[PDB]
């Protein structure tokens, strides 16, 4: 059982509960005043994980109930954080975030991530952060942090890590992404080169590896998204960073009489019930879901010639149409 | 067979198995050569190798007998190497005058037995074993004297007889010596007269690079012995081998009782030890010399008809364009980067004046931009072509590391000067990763190099200003609008100093990314690698002999023609700093160095400016 235990870890430790007297002293107590200790017997730690499993024996069966119905993508999509109403697109993408892949190795070699980086903008409501508690609950090796919050020394590793190092190979989640000040933003600005942090300070020359994914919930410049201001004005963030984000979901709220009825019906229905979907959808349990995603990450697909060319042409059209729009 | 206790490594068996181990290369997959070196010096301490016995047969098992039972095996090994010295001498008859040289003490110093994982991983089940360890040394303790042969006395008569310690205990006879006399009275132990042997103590952190993070590393005190004592100082991160030991400690206080939890330390029997064609002007003497005593090879030689091909290709008008596509075949578009670097290969013209002068040909290039832009790939390629260049990462660097190490040689146990990384890089091209990220003390080296073109070392042993003349190609990763001059970070004075500073930016190409994707998304297919940029006309080995030829046989001068346009460019920029001018006149002369022109045209200074303006068309945003 030795070395099984590691610092900072909640664990149910079972064992015979015993004294080991007294070594003396022996004058002071008097007596005998045992003071005891716990002999370890068994060890069960809370919170033990894909991508590592061999089989894929009869567990595929547990995947198939999910597959056979077909339209897995929309099904799972909806099945992420059903607790909130709307934003099927946002969730639609978050499924991808959880899945990730495929990166690449150029054989020389250097790497290209490798993963997805999501932002969620808009304010004050729309419940953006609940999606992040959601994800960091579903994904293993997920970690939820906030700016003031998680200190700069929170993400970097001291010599005696946290956040980014603590959660890597899996999704990291950030709230209040504006208030994080400066030194933090440099870390995160760099981590989109993936595979890196570099700590040159004092007793540390190391460069540790963070394979982290990042999801960042942020609020537009005060108060909320002033439409008389251009984008990038009401987003306080520099363009050096946003180029890194592949998908920025800006969630803006304009009151709509029809829809908000539906919403209110939802948030009244639950509370009133615990289980949200009825007539009809089947919410996919996070456990089996994690299994499916686990079986997903194993594939490493490759592009055909036709989709490539298509991507290119559509990219020229997207560039040209974006710039013809004007500054 | 003479079984020995529980170690069960038999005497008069393994001795012979080791005795016929002699004279082997063999194998491998030295040995007697190094021993024959050993016999003269009288240094003793045979360092061995390990691994030798593995996979070699016989003594495949001896490796396991030593690894599992090093205690006896080292003693037997020493006896056997001693008697193999004795058998070495009789072969040459009378040696060294005569038998006294054999009497001198010898020992084996085994090392590198398997690769052990840390101190931390270690089981309590292996307490007699050879164990690698690594970590810095926090302190070297003062020398404690260790009993070897004990001395004794009595009130009667007094008599001088004494007994050796052997095992880690001391038992003196109650009564008595010589004779007799007797009486029962307690023995008088002289403290100072008896013999002693050096035992240091060395604290070692467990591999601070390998840690639970954040828990502070665990101490390992390795006690050494003999010659090894006082052979080290502190902070040495390298490695150490030796036998693990658990010995009881006396606790509270007094009482003569054992704490029953044995402390653990390492015997550490061994310790082991530390941590395109060249230009003419640079060669100089080795041309002016090496002719007299003669020699062969050196400067690359060219046939006639291929020369006749170069002087033909020079005629081709698109040449300046052509070579630019030929440099990086894998790398797509971004032609002006390829191009500026193309001139980095031809850079400048060297000038000695009467004396001094020496502006060389050096031209220096930083380039920054969005990640995954191939900015590192170029570094690799230039590194591959340039004959003498050296490739350094950020933070893997220090001002001591870039010149003048003054290390101990460890072969001769002497102090020898080593060339730093910039001194090596003298001539050709130093390549730098992540330049933005260098520590603040570093970059203070570069203000010396970039200007002076030499480095001045007054430190430590030898005080001199030594020459490093080298190009620099630096990569940078920045932290629309914003001040750009702000957004490269850097102190702006250093930043203005770089000859040509590239900023990667969208060229509005559409119309590019498709082409580039055609390039990279290949391989891909075909799986086999054929061509690459095809169909594109490309030189391959021709461009290197071309570049070389250009460099040695051409020495361009601006003449009356550059200066007008040359200046008006600088003013046009001023309407920055004077370095930008220096830049232009050097960079341009590279262009003119190409095309085989001894004199610059008034033309060709146009693009020579435009390259500096190229980044400006990229500074618009």
């Amino acid at each position: 059982l030795v070395r099984s235990l590691s610092p900072g870890d909640i664990v149910d430790v079972t064992g015979i509960f015993l004294p080991a007297p007294y070594t003396g002293f022996k004058a002071l107590k008097a007596g005998l005043l045992t003071e005891t200790y716990l002999e370890a017997q068994f060890v069960r730690q809370h919170k033990k994980k894909f991508a590592s499993f061999s089989l894929t024996s009869d567990v595929e069966e547990r995947v198939m109930e999910l597959i056979t119905s077909g339209d897995v993508y929309n099904r799972l999509a909806k099945s992420i954080a059903p607790e909130i109403y709307g934003n099927l697109d946002v969730k639609k993408a978050l499924l991808l975030l959880l899945v990730g892949g495929v990166d690449k190795r150029v054989g020389d070699g250097m790497k290209i991530r490798g993963d997805i980086n999501v932002c969620l903008m808009g304010d004050p409501g729309v419940a953006k952060s609940q999606l992040l508690k959601a994800i960091c609950k579903i994904s293993p090796r997920g970690v939820y942090t906030t700016g003031k919050g998680s200190s700069g020394v929170g993400l970097t590793a001291a010599v005696m890590g946290g956040a980014l190092v603590l959660a890597d190979n899996g999704i990291c989640c950030i709230d209040e992404f504006d208030k994080m000040d400066e030194s933090d933003r440099t870390a995160i600005h760099e981590v989109m080169e993936q595979q890196t942090i570099s700590i040159s300070k004092a007793g540390i020359n190391t460069t540790l590896n963070a394979r982290t994914s990042i999801l960042a919930a942020a609020n537009p410049l005060y108060g909320r998204y002033n439409p008389r201001l251009s984008p990038l004005d009401n987003i306080n963030l520099p363009a050096a960073l946003l180029s890194r984000f592949d998908i920025l979901f800006l969630m803006l709220d304009i009151p709509s009489r029809d829809d908000d009825e539906k919403l209110a019906e939802h948030v009244t229905y639950v509370h009133m019930h615990n289980k949200q979907p009825d007539l009809d959808f089947t919410p996919v349990e996070p456990s089996k879901m994690r299994e499916y995603i686990a079986y997903a990450k194993t594939k490493r697909p490759v592009m055909s010639e036709a989709v490539n060319d298509y991507v290119v042409q559509a990219y020229i059209r997207l560039r040209q149409d974006s710039k013809r729009e004007m500054d | 067979l003479r079984i020995i206790w529980g170690t069960n490594v038999s005497i008069q068996e393994c001795t012979t198995n080791f005795r016929n181990f002699l004279m082997s290369f063999k194998y491998k997959f030295y040995y007697i050569k190094q021993l024959n070196e050993m016999r003269e010096l009288g240094t003793s301490n045979l360092n061995l190798d390990a691994r030798n016995l593995l996979a070699y047969k016989q003594t495949e098992d001896l490796y396991h007998q030593l690894l599992n039972y090093p205690q006896e095996v080292i003693s037997i090994m020493d006896q056997t190497i001693k008697d193999c010295m004795v058998s070495l001498i009789v072969d040459n008859n009378l040696d060294y005058d005569l038998d006294e040289i054999e009497t001198k003490f010898y020992k084996v110093r085994p090392y590198n037995v398997g690769s052990c994982k840390g101190m931390r991983e270690l089981n309590p089940n292996d307490i007699d074993k050879l164990i690698n360890l690594k970590g810095l040394v926090l302190r070297s303790t003062p020398v404690i004297p260790d009993m070897k042969v004990a001395f004794f006395k009595c009130n009667v008569c007094d008599h001088t007889m004494a007994v050796e310690i052997d095992r880690g205990v001391i038992q003196e006879p109650a009564r008595c010596e010589r004779i007799d006399c007797n009486e029962p009275n307690s023995m008088s132990l002289i403290h100072n007269r008896c013999s002693f042997a050096d035992k240091q103590v060395i604290k070692l952190q467990e591999t601070p690079d390998f840690v639970p993070d954040g828990q502070t590393p665990h101490s390992i005190s390795l006690c050494v012995y003999d010659e090894l004592v006082d052979s080290c100082r502190a902070g040495d991160r390298i490695e150490v081998t030796g036998t693990f030991r658990s010995i009881p400690i006396r606790a509270n206080s007094r009482q003569r009782v054992l704490k029953s939890l044995y402390k653990t330390y390492v015997d550490v029997v061994h310790v082991k030890k530390v941590s395109d064609v060249d230009t003419s002007t640079i060669e100089q003497e080795l041309m002016q010399n090496k002719v007299d005593h003669n020699e062969v090879e050196e400067v690359r030689q060219i046939t006639d008809q291929d020369l006749a091909k170069i002087r033909e290709v020079a005629a081709r008008e698109d040449l300046y364009s052509l070579l630019a596509r030929s440099i990086a075949p894998s790398i797509y578009e971004l032609e002006d980067v390829k191009k500026g670097i193309l001139l980095q290969l031809f850079g400048g013209t060297n000038k000695t004046f009467t004396k001094g002068g020496r502006y060389r040909g050096d031209i220096n290039i930083l380039l920054c931009g969005d990640p995954s832009t191939s900015k590192s790939q170029i570094l690799q390629y230039v590194h591959k072509i340039t004959p003498r260049g050296v490739y350094t990462s950020g933070k893997g660097s220090s001002a001591v590391g870039l010149t003048a190490y003054i290390t101990r040689d460890v072969d001769t146990k002497q102090l020898v000067l080593e060339s730093g990384a910039l001194v090596l890089s003298d001539g050709g091209v130093c390549c730098i990763d992540e330049f933005d990220k260098m520590s603040d003390s570093t970059r203070s080296v570069l203000h010396e190099v970039m200007e002076q073109q030499t480095i001045s070392i007054a430190k430590a042993g030898i005080i001199t200003t030594l020459n490093a003349r080298s190009s620099i190609l630096a990569s940078a990763n920045p932290i629309p609008n914003l001040p750009v001059t702000e957004n490269i970070d850097l102190p702006p004075p250093l930043l203005s100093r770089f000859d040509l500073v590239y900023l990667v930016l969208d060229k509005v190409d559409e119309k590019n990314d498709r082409e580039l994707a055609k390039h990279l998304t290949n391989l891909y297919l075909e799986d086999k690698p054929e061509h690459i940029s095809q169909d594109d006309v490309l030189p391959v080995e021709f461009l290197t002999m071309y570049i070389s030829y250009a460099k040695e046989h051409i020495h361009p001068i601006i003449t009356e023609a550059a200066k007008t346009e040359l200046v008006r460019a600088y003013v046009g920029m001023r309407k920055a700093t004077t370095r930008q001018l220096e830049s232009m006149i050097r960079l341009a002369e590279a262009h003119a160095k190409m095309k085989l022109k001894n004199v610059v045209e008034l033309e060709d200074v146009q693009e020579a400016v435009r390259l500096i303006r190229s980044a400006i068309k990229d500074y618009a945003t």
